[PDB]
C-alpha cells in the first residue's frame, strides 16, 4: 500500500478540483432558481367574484398607475378612460412615452402602483393569472410560431376541431395555403414556419384570436408589411371587427392608424389630448398636428 | 475574497439533498462497507501467509473465498447505487427548473439575456447528468483509498503518524496551491 | 481518473453563448508607479539584464555591501573552511608519515603530539590564528611540512588581509547617515515675491554636519516631442532659486527648499484641479553631500507624487530664540497652513501681470 500512495494523493486532488469546477455548473442552476416571482395569488372567490367569462368588453380605464421598476421613470398618469361595449377604440399614443407599454401592461404585466384595471366593471387586478390571461385575445409586432403540428400551435389547449377550427382559419385567410397544406389543420409546422409567410403570419394570429372565442383582440401594426399585404391585413381587421366587434389597436404607421374610432395621446407620459370621435381629433390643431 | 469559490458543503449538500435521504444514506453505506471488506481481505491476507511461513489452512482459504466474494458484491452494489443517485439527482433538478423558469416575470426574461438562460440550461444540465456522477464516484473511491492506505500504514507501523502529520501539512499546502491555480 | 483516457470526444454541439464578464474595477487594480520611495529604495525593478559575470567579479563591493549577518557568515565560513583544509592536509601528512602509529621512542614525529584529527585540527588552528599552545611544534624531519607551513601562514595573512579591509569598509559605511536625513512628508506651493514657488523642507538630527551638501531636484514626466518622440520618464532638471545659482546648501537648521517657476520650468502649467491622485507628476529631490565623520559622501532621496503636494500653503516657522541660543522644535517641522492663492496655472500668473502693466 506504501507504493499506492503516490497514486491516491494525485488522484484525490485532481479528483476534487474536477469536481469544483463541476460542482460550479450546479451553483448556476440554483441561481437562476434564486428568481421566485410572478405568483398566481388569486385573492377572490375564482368562479363567484367574476361570471362564468367576461365576454361584454367593456372593461373601462380607471386611474391605472403604471410602472415596471418604480424607479425613475412613470408612464401612465391617471387614464380615466372608458371603451364602451363594442366601441373598438384604437388609439395609438406618443411612440416614445406610452406606445408599446401601454398595451404590453394591460395584460397586468407591470406593477400597477395604485387604482383598478376594471374588467367589464369587476375588478381583473385581484383576478387568477391563469384564467383571466387566457380570455383577452392580443396580437405583437414580431410573430413567432412555435413548431408542430397546425392544430398544436393554433389551438393546443382548446383543441378545437376541423369544423371549427379549419373553418375558421380558412375564411380568415390563406385559403390558398390551406389547400396547399399537405396535411391541412393537423400539419406540422416546419421550424415556426421558416418559408411560409411574413404577412400570413399576422393573419394567423388573428385567427389563432378568433379561436379562443376571445371578444376583445388587441392589435399592433407590423414592423414591416408590402403595399398588397397592407391591404391584406386591412381586410383582416375589417373581418375582425364584423365578426369579434371589440379590438384596442395602437398602430406606430402613423399614415394608416387613422382609420378607427377613439384617439388617445400619452406624450411625455401623460395623457394630453382624448378624444371618443375620431373627427375630434381631427378638428384640434396641436392634435392634428401630432396625427398627421 | 471570492477566489475560495470551493464549497465545502454550500453547493455539495444541495446535489446530496436532491437525491435525497433513502439514497444517500444507502450509497454513502455502501461505498464505506465495500471499502471495509478491501481492508479486511488485505488484512487477512497477511495474517494467513503469515500463519502459512511457519507451518487450517483449508479454512484460510475458505474465508479469504467468502471475502473476495463479499468485496465483488459490495463493488457492484456500490456502483448500481452511485448511477442511480446520480440519475435522480439529475432529474429532479431539472423539472424543478423549468417548473421555476415558467413562473417568471416578463421583466426578468427581458432584463436577463437568453444566451445567459440558455447557456446556463443546456450546457449546464449535461454537466450535471452525465459528468458529476462519474467524477463524484472516482473522487469517492480516490479520497477513501487514501484515507484507507494511510490507516493501514499506520497500524503496520506506528511510527509513521509522527511523522505523517509534517508530511501531510505539506500535501495540505500542495492541494491549496493547484486548486487555485487550476481553476 | 475522471477523465484520464475519456475526455478525446467531444460533442461540438455545446450551447455555451456569451456572458456577463464581472471584470474587476481597473481603478483598484492601477496603483502609481512611484520611481523613488519616501526614503530612498528606488522602486525601479530592472528587467533582462545579460550577466557577464560583472556582479560577481568585483566581490569586495559585493561584500561590503552585504549585511552584516551574511558578511558574519562569510567571515565565520572563509576561516573555518581554510582552518578545515589544513586540517586535512596535516593530519593526512602524519598518517603517510606513519608517525601516529608506532609511537616508538626513536622516531622522530615530523608534528609532535599528533594522535587523531582533533590534534590535527588544533594545530591547524594555532598555526593560522598564531596563538601556538607549543604541545605541537614543527621538527626538522620532513621539509614537506616546512613547506606546508609556510603556504598556511600566507594563506592565513592574506585572508586576514582580505576580511580586515573589507570590515573597515564596512565601518566606514554611511547609508545609516542619510536616514537622519529628513525630509518634509508632503511638499506646497504658495507665492513667494509675487512668484509662485515649490517649497518644500529638509532637516538633519545628526548635531554632526554634513559638508558640501548639494540639492538637486527633478521632475518626472513622460514627455513627448512635436517630433514624435515618446520618453517613458524624461527627467528634468530643477534650479534650486540659490543666491548664486549654485546647488550648494548650508544645513544647520531645518530649511526651505524653494523654485521659483518661470517659463523655463516645466510645472510652468500646474492647475491646482490637475494636482490630483492619478497624475503624472514625481518631484524627486537628492540632497548630496561628504559626511564630516567619515569623508564618505552620501545622498537622501525622496519623491513628491501629484497627491503629496498641498496647493496654497506655506510651512509654520520653527526656530524660536527661547533662550541665549537658538531653539529648533520639531514638532512643527510637517505642519502646514493654508494661505490665499490665485487658484489656477502659473502661465495665467505672468500674463494677468502683463496685462495690468499694459492696461
Ligand atoms: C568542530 C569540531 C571539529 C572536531 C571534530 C572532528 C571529528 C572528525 C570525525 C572523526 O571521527 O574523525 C576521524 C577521522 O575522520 C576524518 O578524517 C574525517 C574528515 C573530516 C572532514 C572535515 C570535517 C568537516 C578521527 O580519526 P583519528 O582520531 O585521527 O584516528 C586515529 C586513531 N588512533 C586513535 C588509534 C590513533
Ligand atoms: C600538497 C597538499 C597535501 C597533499 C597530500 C600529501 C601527500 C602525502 C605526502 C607524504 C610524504 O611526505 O611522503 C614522502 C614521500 O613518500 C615516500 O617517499 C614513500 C613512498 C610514496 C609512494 C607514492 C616522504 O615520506 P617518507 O619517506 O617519510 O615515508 C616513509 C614513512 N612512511
Amino acid at each position: 500500500y506504501a507504493l499506492m500512495v503516490s497514486n491516491y494523493l494525485n488522484w484525490m486532488v485532481r479528483n476534487l478540483a474536477d469536481m469544483e469546477i463541476q460542482l460550479g455548473a450546479v451553483k448556476r442552476i440554483h441561481a437562476l432558481l434564486k428568481t421566485e416571482a410572478e405568483s398566481y395569488e388569486g385573492l377572490l372567490a375564482p368562479s363567484l367574484i367574476p361570471k362564468n367569462w367576461p365576454d361584454q368588453g367593456k372593461i373601462q380605464i380607471q386611474n391605472l398607475s403604471v410602472r415596471y421598476d418604480s424607479s425613475l421613470k412613470p408612464v401612465l398618469k391617471h387614464v380615466n378612460t372608458l371603451i364602451s361595449p363594442g366601441q373598438k377604440i384604437g388609439i395609438c399614443g406618443r411612440t416614445g412615452s406610452g406606445k408599446s407599454s401601454f398595451s404590453l401592461a394591460f395584460f397586468r404585466m407591470v406593477d400597477m402602483f395604485e387604482g383598478r384595471i376594471i374588467i367589464d366593471g369587476i375588478d381583473i387586478a385581484k383576478l387568477p393569472l391563469h384564467t383571466l390571461r387566457s380570455r383577452l385575445s392580443i396580437i405583437l409586432q414580431d410573430p413567432v410560431l412555435f413548431s408542430g403540428t397546425i392544430r398544436f400551435n393554433l389551438d393546443p389547449e382548446k383543441k378545437c376541431s376541423d369544423s371549427t377550427l379549419w373553418e375558421a382559419l380558412e375564411i380568415a385567410q390563406l385559403k390558398l395555403v390551406v389547400k396547399a397544406l399537405p396535411g391541412g389543420l393537423d400539419a406540422i409546422i416546419t421550424e415556426g414556419g421558416e418559408n411560409f409567410s411574413q404577412g400570413q403570419r399576422q393573419l394567423f394570429c388573428l385567427a389563432r384570436a378568433f379561436v379562443r372565442k376571445t371578444s376583445i383582440f388587441i392589435m399592433d401594426e407590423a414592423t414591416a408589411s408590402i403595399d398588397m399585404a397592407t391591404e391584406n391585413i386591412l381586410q383582416k381587421v375589417v373581418m375582425t371587427a364584423f365578426a369579434d366587434r371589440t379590438v384596442v389597436t395602437i398602430a406606430h404607421r402613423v399614415h394608416t392608424i387613422l382609420s378607427a374610432d377613439l384617439v388617445m395621446v400619452l406624450k411625455r407620459g401623460a395623457i394630453l389630448e382624448f378624444d371618443k370621435p375620431e373627427t375630434l381629433l381631427s378638428q384640434k390643431d396641436s392634435v392634428f398636428a401630432s396625427f398627421v | 475574497l471570492h477566489q475560495r469559490a470551493k464549497i465545502p458543503w454550500r453547493a455539495c449538500t444541495k446535489y446530496l439533498s436532491s437525491a435525497g435521504i433513502l439514497l444517500l444514506s444507502l450509497l454513502v453505506f455502501s461505498q464505506l462497507l465495500k471499502h471495509m471488506v478491501l481492508v479486511a481481505i488485505d488484512y487477512w491476507l497477511a495474517k494467513w501467509t503469515d500463519s502459512a511461513l511457519v507451518l487450517d489452512q483449508s479454512v484460510y482459504a475458505m474465508v479469504f473465498t467468502l471475502l473476495c466474494s463479499l468485496g465483488i458484491v459490495l463493488c457492484l452494489v456500490t456502483s448500481v447505487t452511485v448511477e442511480w443517485t446520480g440519475l435522480k439527482v439529475a432529474k429532479r433538478l431539472h423539472r424543478s427548473l423549468l417548473n421555476r423558469i415558467i413562473l417568471a416575470p416578463m421583466r426578468f426574461f427581458e432584463t436577463t439575456p437568453l444566451g445567459s438562460i440558455l447557456n446556463r440550461f443546456s450546457s449546464d444540465c449535461n454537466t450535471i447528468d452525465q459528468h458529476i456522477p462519474s467524477t463524484l464516484e472516482c473522487l469517492s473511491r480516490s479520497t477513501l483509498l487514501c484515507v484507507s492506505a494511510l490507516t493501514v500504514i499506520s497500524y503496520v507501523t506506528p511510527v509513521f503518524l509522527v511523522a505523517l502529520l509534517p508530511l501531510a501539512v505539506v500535501c495540505y499546502f500542495i492541494q491549496k496551491y493547484f486548486r487555485v491555480a487550476s481553476r | 481518473m475522471l477523465s484520464r483516457k475519456g475526455i478525446i470526444p467531444e460533442e461540438y454541439v455545446l450551447t455555451r453563448l456569451a456572458e456577463d464578464p464581472t471584470e474587476p474595477r481597473y481603478r483598484t487594480r492601477e496603483r502609481r508607479a512611484r520611481f523613488v520611495s519616501k526614503k530612498g529604495n528606488c522602486n525601479v525593478a530592472h528587467k533582462n539584464i545579460r550577466e557577464q559575470g560583472r556582479f560577481l567579479q568585483d566581490v569586495f563591493t559585493t561584500l561590503v555591501d552585504l549585511k552584516w549577518p551574511h558578511t558574519l557568515l562569510i567571515f565565520t565560513m572563509s576561516f573555518l573552511c581554510s582552518w578545515l583544509l589544513f586540517a586535512m592536509v596535516w593530519w593526512l601528512i602524519a598518517f603517510a608519515h606513519g608517525d601516529l602509529a608506532p609511537g616508538e621512542g626513536t622516531n622522530v614525529p615530523c608534528v609532535t603530539s599528533i594522535h587523531s584529527f582533533s590534534s590535527a585540527f588544533l594545530f591547524s588552528i594555532e598555526v593560522q590564528v598564531t596563538i601556538g599552545f607549543g604541545g605541537r611544534m614543527v621538527t626538522e624531519e620532513c621539509p614537506l611540512a616546512i613547506l606546508i607551513l609556510i603556504v598556511q601562514n600566507i594563506v592565513g595573512l592574506m585572508i586576514n588581509a582580505i576580511m580586515l579591509g573589507c570590515i573597515f569598509m564596512k565601518t566606514a559605511q554611511a547609508h545609516r547617515r542619510a536616514e537622519t536625513l529628513i525630509f518634509s512628508k508632503h511638499a506646497v506651493i504658495t507665492l513667494r515675491h509675487g512668484r509662485l514657488c515649490f517649497m518644500l523642507r529638509v532637516g538633519d538630527l545628526r548635531k554632526s554636519m554634513i559638508i558640501s551638501a548639494t540639492i538637486h531636484m527633478q521632475v518626472v514626466r513622460k514627455t513627448t516631442s512635436p517630433e514624435g518622440e515618446v520618453v517613458p520618464l524624461h527627467q528634468v532638471d530643477i534650479p534650486m532659486e540659490n543666491g548664486v545659482g549654485g546647488n550648494s546648501i548650508f544645513l544647520v537648521a531645518p530649511l526651505i527648499i524653494y523654485h521659483v517657476i518661470d517659463s523655463n520650468s516645466p510645472l510652468y502649467d500646474l492647475a491646482p484641479s490637475d494636482l490630483h491622485h492619478h497624475q503624472d507628476l514625481e518631484i524627486i529631490v537628492i540632497l548630496e553631500g561628504v559626511v564630516e565623520t567619515t569623508g564618505i559622501t552620501t545622498q537622501a532621496r525622496t519623491s513628491y507624487l501629484a497627491d503629496e503636494i498641498l496647493w496654497g500653503q506655506r510651512f509654520v516657522p520653527i526656530v524660536a530664540e527661547e533662550d541665549g541660543r537658538y531653539s529648533v522644535d520639531y514638532s512643527k517641522f510637517g505642519n502646514t497652513v493654508k494661505v490665499p492663492t490665485p487658484l489656477c496655472t502659473a502661465r495665467q500668473l505672468d500674463e494677468d501681470r502683463s496685462l495690468l502693466d499694459a492696461l
